[PDB]
């Protein structure tokens, strides 16, 4: 269970737009940990790992 | 995942 720290606008290619304060569920990461595959109310896709953090 | 790096945190 994670929260978004900053807005991120999808750059396509299975990335996912997220908004600061939104909750996400994390499925995993890419090979170097820089991208995170996440689920939000808006769908599923890749977001910057550094743009989210655990919450609770 | 994208083959390009993500944006740096602001």
């Amino acid at each position: 269970l994670f929260v978004a720290l900053y807005d991120f606008v999808a750059s396509g290619d299975n990335t996912l737009s997220i908004t600061k304060g939104e909750k996400l569920r994390v499925l995993g990461y890419n090979h170097n940990g820089e991208w995170c595959e996440a689920q939000t109310k808006n769908g599923q896709g890749w977001v910057p790992s550094a743009y989210i953090t655990p919450v609770n | 995942a994208p083959t390009y790096p993500p944006p740096l945190p602001p």
